[PDB]
């Protein structure tokens, strides 16, 4: 998961190197009902 | 949330309740971006004509929810604010452009299966999702219609609602309305004549459209609830404000005021 670091933690806090990946879904390799609905839409060109 | 479901538990980790303390009420969603940072959009914190005008103080944040009353034992967590951030730019006076604030917690909220960080875009990220067609996602506690008979009708939503929604073409935004549209805002919604609908609505500002890459399988939150006229009215579309072109800002308050 190639995310690039944006903030300070002195002032940002904690938290971003692992955000965006729920605990109860990314984190245990399941899917929510309807997120493949979103990726399907990323197609481009 | 007009026209959307129930959403499944830990599927939004970083919905945040913004709460009136006296009386209490559930004013807006919000965000969270780090253990000690909430965002959300600057109407919700400062808009005088409709008893608008919070101060610190005056303001609660409820974190890692999922029914809209019902109190979640050693689920749920609240945070007061240290201090609220609004946009330099922001003026309530002539519109609603550069709609964003941000809000900062007097103590970090400790992190669980049910809280936990948004990430905010990154310059090719936003390049890569923000196109006409591309969906996004929008959760919150808001009103699940228009108008509604009280108490024997139903407008407030039992548990957290979710809804699916692709992006519009900006041309088609501007010609939807007489409202001016900036550049700070990017609407979203079905077309008329595509059946499947919906919108956020009253009570759903401050919350996140958010976005998953499928490039590092992350979530992203690439907008703000904004605003709109009526709720999933045809031909018509929700607005939200433009996070990654708001950034700049996000980044100086933040290594300013954060400690
Ligand atoms: C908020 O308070 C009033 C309305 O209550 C508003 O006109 C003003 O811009 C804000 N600050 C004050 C108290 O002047
Ligand atoms: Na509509």
């Amino acid at each position: 998961s190639e995310y690039q670091t944006f903030f300070n933690p002195r002032t940002f806090g904690s938290g971003e190197a692992d955000c965006g990946l729920r605990p109860l879904f990314e984190k245990k390799s399941l899917e929510d009902k309807t997120e493949r609905e979103l990726l399907e839409s990323y197609i481009d060109g | 949330i007009v026209e959307g479901s129930d959403a499944e538990i830990g599927m939004s980790p970083w919905q945040v309740m913004l709460f009136r303390k006296s009386p209490q009420e559930l004013l807006c969603g919000a965000s969270l971006i780090s253990d000690r940072w909430v965002l959300t959009a600057a109407h919700c914190l400062l808009y005088p004509p409709w008893d608008k005008n919070f101060t610190e103080n005056d303001l609660l944040v409820r974190i890692g929810k999922h029914s809209r009353t019902r109190y979640e034992r050693n689920i749920e967590k609240i945070s007061m604010l240290e201090k609220i951030y609004i946009h330099p730019r922001y003026n309530w006076r002539e519109n609603l452009d550069r709609d964003i604030a941000l809000m900062k917690l007097k103590k970090p909220v400790a992190f669980s299966d049910y809280i936990h960080p948004v990430c905010l875009p990154d310059r090719e990220t936003a390049a890569s999702l923000l196109q006409a067609g591309y969906k996004g996602r929008v959760t919150g506690w808001g009103n699940l219609k228009e108008t509604w008979t009280a108490n024997v009708g139903k407008g407030q939503p039992s548990v957290l609602q979710v809804v699916n929604l692709p992006i519009v073409e900006r041309p088609v935004c501007k010609d939807s309305t007489r409202i001016r549209i900036t550049d700070n805002m990017f609407c979203a919604g079905y077309k008329p004549d595509e059946g499947k609908r919906g919108d956020a609505c009253e009570g759903d500002a401050g919350g996140p459209f958010v976005m998953k890459s499928p490039f590092n399988n992350r979530w992203y939150q690439m907008g703000i609830v904004s605003w709109g006229e009526g709720c999933d009215r045809d031909g018509k579309y929700g607005f939200y404000t433009h996070v990654f072109r708001l950034k700049k800002w996000i980044q100086k308050v933040i290594d300013q005021f954060g400690e």
